[PDB]
């Protein structure tokens, strides 16, 4: 097998700038250097084959060169549709040995997120269950902190965080936060809220409701 | 801790010069009326030392390095400068030295102190009954793993801000050699306004701290007096120098106090004093040092771009053999240049195993063999170390320490015929496994079951040398690949061909280090007028001195000219008469170095006068120097 | 040319995998067929291949465990894995490799999740999440639909039987000790609530359970 060792596991770039991914393979592959194009939520696709010819339907803004081991993929004029995980591998013979992985991040302008928190329905209170879900969509960046403030007190029990990949339509993020609690832990409190501190403002976006309706 | 003072005025770190600062006592040996030299970390004269401030308009706390040695000169009039911070990276990751002064004792503790972003001192409650008592202690945060603790004698220091000029001088010498810390101190009353005096002083040691830690960065602690970012400082100054391993002269009196120091690398006037080891130098010309031109470029020439191995004919041939009866080609007496094979852009299957390809060019192997054969496209992975199949166990077994390469390309229009090509054969079955790099051309009929074959076919008796199957309308991977296996082996034999000669372009007409195939050394490659032989390599003088070289494949005869060398003679006047000296090197000219050329060398620092006077200072070749008004 | 995976999502150990990745966009005339699993954490590993002519060749690491066949009649391919275990839980991808006009083409599928476990199945409890009328006023509103208490992974949660795609954010589950927890949000205008009701459709392929729960603003007028 061929070990395709990479330098970094994640890189970031902006719209209109130039990025470069350095993948120093430990074994010689020659001019047969292949690259991938993996949209988030879909399967990877072939982007660059044989290091000198582009795929059908790919613009000429993707170049590449190298000599022996120092292989660097030069990406110029990064657009919003260039969100892909570029992988370095070899297509000499079977099996197709693949590399570690590099996730590309696309930078853009700020956007207003959407924070919404829901009360449990009447069907959960009939059986004896409860579920309070906090939402945080179309936000930037991913290095944020979602904390639960039940009646002004911070609670870490039953907090579930699930981060997803970057969306390929508007280059935003999307996640959620579910609070696991029973019916006895629901009737002892009235106000539920959740905040998310971002870099767009010093004050986080608040969202509260009232269970008494 | 994390809150910095907002009373900081931006100022670039300007530099200044000193006259005779940075001279101390190197040892505890009492001498009288002698002039001896020593070699230690000293501050050279006329050096670029820093120019900082310790006032309330500009309050800056810079961080200077420590591994090169520093000199700490500070003026004080109102007890603003208190201590300092020593450490590796100014953090609590390791042990650090902290010497502070809270006007009661000298606290010297070696712990893992948590240094802040800007530690400082401050006096609070200046409304009523102040008495200059410190209350805020923001030097360190915590203390853990202490190895040393020292408490000095108790005293009382007046922290009242005095007005007027400077009154005290506290110059320190900080150095660290192999962990053994050394501290020098000196205190004397002065009268200054802004800068350091142009005088001379000596320093004496106080304590010895054999800690054993390395210090790379340091910061000077300053105190402030406010009548958490509105603190105002007083009025002080401190300079930071850079020590160098130089050699000074120590003029000892009858009491052992150094009165003046002489540098041996500042000016040619003082370089004559280090030779005679005295301060009073009479009128004359003496030798000081030796002149030498250092080389700046290494010279490595090539023999030719020819004599290469035929990689375009061996690795691109047409007629090959089978996988069991392949032809082994011998590679010897060439240049194995792999630059035309890595970027050839004509091989669809090019891979190497074992190690990095950059290590194969810098390491020479003994046995370089080529195993070329034509196989199908279904078992190409079996040509690898640690594989099983019909090739690695029946046709061609490879060892585990295989560092060779696999070279193949598309041959769908060359080795494919309509109906099946039956020119090459391959072994199918065998009774046991093979050896690494073993050829098997036997035609023994394999016996699968218990029925004997007796050389012919029959029940469980199949022919082992079956035929290949090629088709131009087959798959794109099942095309016949002309795989050429390159064998590498490192043994006790001398290496022959792995591309030994790797060099580049060369320069000439400079003081460089030549390195040819038959002669190396140091010399200037100048033009020659001799006549060389086409089979020679270089030439020598009578008494075993290389003075001639020859290019391998270029009609160019060059000599080995020595560079500008010789002693350094400096014409110096008396110590009570004048101070103007001249620079005179031996056996040089005025081109390779008040400029005049003599037979002994170039005289720089003397104006040529056509009037002939009396010879007072001899130079050479009928030229002398005098001192005229 | 885009492939599509199909089949079950829960196979017991010491059994035979039975999957089907169909081919849509190109007929089976020339090319190959690959199958590469994806470990969680961006890790890939080759398994095997089979040509369209009838030649089979497997990996030397997994000799008798990889068994991939072909079918040129219905333009589909079968994916079988012998001697399954708990370490074979990965994201399966089907790919093809064919040449044309002296170019290299490599197309892939969409993605499927297969989990090998010997534990019993758990029926999901799909509960709706209706927002309250006494909440904070905002120009944009969201709808929620949480599934709690199902086992094992994976599931198929969508909105309006896959016909709704405006602002649909499908989120994966969170690994608890025994169970899982789903979450989904659909960006809708404020004029639709509470006039329009959107029904989430969550499918459980590990136990063949499909529960449809309509988000009704109880009580209505």
């Amino acid at each position: 097998d061929i070990v395709m060792t990479q330098s970094h596991k994640f890189m970031s770039t902006s719209v209109g700038h130039r990025v470069s991914i350095t993948c120093k393979a430990s074994q010689d592959v020659g001019n047969d250097v292949a690259w991938y194009q993996q949209k988030p939520g879909q399967s990877p696709k072939l982007l660059i084959y044989w290091a000198s010819t582009r795929h059908t339907g790919v613009p000429d803004r993707f170049t590449g060169s190298g000599s022996g081991t120092d292989f660097t993929l030069t990406i110029s004029n990064v657009q919003s549709e260039d969100l892909a995980d570029y992988f370095c591998q070899q297509y000499n013979r079977y099996p197709y040995t693949f590399g570690g992985g590099t996730k590309l991040e696309i930078k853009r302008a700020d956007a207003a997120p959407t924070v919404s928190i829901f009360p449990p329905s009447s069907e959960q209170l009939t059986s004896g269950g409860a579920s309070v879900v906090c939402f945080l969509n179309n936000f930037y960046p991913k290095d944020i902190n979602v904390k639960w403030k039940i009646d002004g007190s911070e609670r870490q029990n039953g907090v579930l965080n699930s981060w997803t990949d970057q969306d390929s339509k508007d280059s935003t993020y999307s996640m959620s936060s579910t609070l696991t609690l029973t019916k006895d832990e629901y009737e002892r409190h009235n106000s539920y809220t959740c905040e998310a501190t971002h870099k767009t403002s010093t004050s986080p976006i608040v969202k509260s409701f009232n269970r008494n309706e | 801790q994390c809150v910095n003072l907002t009373t900081r005025t931006q100022l670039p770190p300007a530099y200044t010069n000193s006259f005779t600062r940075g001279v101390y006592y190197p040892d505890k040996v009492f001498r009288s009326s002698v002039l001896h030299s020593t070699q230690d970390l000293f501050l050279p004269f006329f050096s670029n030392v820093t120019w900082f401030h310790a006032i309330h308009k500009r309050f800056d706390n810079p961080v200077l390095p420590f591994n090169d040695g520093v000199y700490f000169a500070s003026t004080e009039k109102s007890n603003i400068i208190r201590g300092w911070i020593f450490g590796t990276t100014l953090d609590s990751k390791t042990q650090s030295l902290l010497i502070v002064n809270n006007a009661t004792n000298v606290v010297i503790k070696v712990c893992e102190f948590q240094f802040c972003n800007d530690p400082f001192l401050g006096v609070y409650y200046h409304k009523n009954n102040k008495s200059w008592m410190e209350s805020e202690f923001r030097v360190y945060s915590s203390a853990n793993n202490c190895t040393f603790e020292y408490v000095s004698q108790p005293f009382l220091m007046d922290l009242e801000g005095k007005q007027g000029n400077f009154k005290n001088l506290r110059e320190f010498v900080f150095k660290n050699i192999d962990g053994y810390f050394k501290i020098y101190s000196k205190h004397t009353p002065i009268n200054l306004v802004r800068d350091l005096p142009q005088g001379f002083s000596a320093l004496e040691p106080l304590v010895d701290l054999p800690i054993g830690i390395n210090i790379t960065r340091f910061q000077t602690l300053l105190a402030l007096h406010r009548s958490s970012s509105g603190w105002t400082a007083g009025a002080a100054a401190y300079y930071v120098g850079y020590l160098q391993p130089r050699t000074f002269l120590l003029k000892y009196n009858e009491n052992g106090t150094i009165t003046d120091a002489v540098d041996c690398a500042l000016d040619p006037l003082s370089e004559t004093k280090c030779t005679l080891k005295s301060f009073t130098v009479e009128k004359g010309i003496y030798q000081t040092s030796n002149f030498r031109v250092q080389p700046t470029e290494s010279i490595v020439r090539f023999p030719n771009i020819t004599n290469l191995c035929p990689f375009g004919e061996v690795f691109n041939a047409t007629r090959f053999a089978s996988v069991y009866a392949w032809n082994r080609k011998r590679i010897s007496n060439c240049v194995a240049d792999y630059s035309v094979l890595y970027n050839s852009a004509s091989f669809s299957t090019f891979k190497c195993y074992g190690v990095s390809p950059t290590k194969l060019n810098d390491l020479c192997f003994t046995n370089v063999y080529a195993d070329s054969f034509v196989i199908r496209g279904d078992e190409v992975r079996q040509i690898a170390p640690g594989q099983t199949g019909k090739i690695a166990d029946y046709n061609y077994k490879l060892p585990d320490d295989f560092t060779g390469c696999v070279i193949a390309w598309n041959s769908n229009n060359l080795d494919s015929k309509v109906g099946g090509n039956y020119n090459y054969l391959y072994r199918l079955f065998r009774k046991s496994n093979l050896k690494p790099f073993e050829r098997d051309i036997s035609t023994e009929i394999y016996q699968a079951g218990s029925t004997p074959c007796n050389g012919v076919e029959g029940f469980n008796c199949y022919f082992p040398l079956q035929s290949y199957g090629f088709q131009p309308t087959n798959g794109v991977g099942y095309q016949p690949y002309r795989v050429v296996v390159l064998s590498f082996e490192l043994l006790h034999a001398p290496a022959t061909v792995c591309g030994p000669k790797k060099s580049t372009n060369l320069v000439k007409n400079k003081c460089v280090n030549f390195n040819f195939n038959g002669l190396t050394g140091t010399g200037v490659l100048t033009e020659s007028n001799k006549k060389f032989l086409p089979f020679q390599q270089f030439g020598r003088d009578i008494a075993d001195t290389t003075d001639a070289v020859r290019d391998p494949q270029t009609l160019e005869i060059l000599d080995i000219t020595p560079c500008s060398f010789g002693g350094v003679s400096v014409i110096t006047p008396g110590t009570n008469t004048s101070n103007q000296v001249a620079v005179l090197y031996q056996d040089v000219n005025c081109t390779e170095v008040n400029v005049f050329q003599t037979r002994a060398g170039c005289l720089i620092g003397a104006e040529h006068v056509n009037n002939s006077y009396e010879c007072d200072i001899p130079i050479g070749a009928g030229i002398c120097a005098s001192y005229q008004t | 040319v885009q492939l599509q995976e199909s089949g079950p999502s829960l196979v017991k150990p010491s059994q035979t995998l039975s999957l089907t990745c169909s081919v849509t966009g190109d007929s089976i005339t020339n090319g190959y067929w690959n199958w590469i699993r994806k470990f969680p954490g961006n890790k890939l590993e080759y398994m095997g291949y089979i040509s369209y002519s009838g030649s089979t060749y497997y990996s030397p690491s997994l000799k008798s465990r990889i068994s991939i066949t072909r079918d040129t009649s219905k333009n589909q391919h079968y994916l079988q894995l012998n001697s399954v275990t708990s370490e074979d839980t990965a994201t399966y991808y089907c790919a093809s490799d064919y040449h044309g006009s002296k170019y290299y083409f490599d197309y892939w599928g969409q993605g499927t999740t297969l989990t090998v476990s010997s534990a019993k199945t758990t029926p999901p409890s799909v509960y709706p999440l209706a927002p309250g009328s006494a909440a904070q006023t905002n120009s944009m509103v969201t709808l929620g639909c949480l599934v709690k208490g199902y086992f094992p992974e994976p599931v198929t949660v969508t909105w309006n039987s896959g016909s709704l795609s405006s602002g649909v954010h499908t989120f994966p589950a969170v690994l608890q000790s025994d169970l899982y927890t789903l979450s989904s949000s659909v960006t809708v205008p404020s004029s639709t609530w509470p006039s329009e009701t959107v029904t989430c459709n969550v499918a459980h392929p590990a136990s063949s359970t499909k529960v449809d729960k309509k988000i009704v603003p109880r009580d209505c007028g």
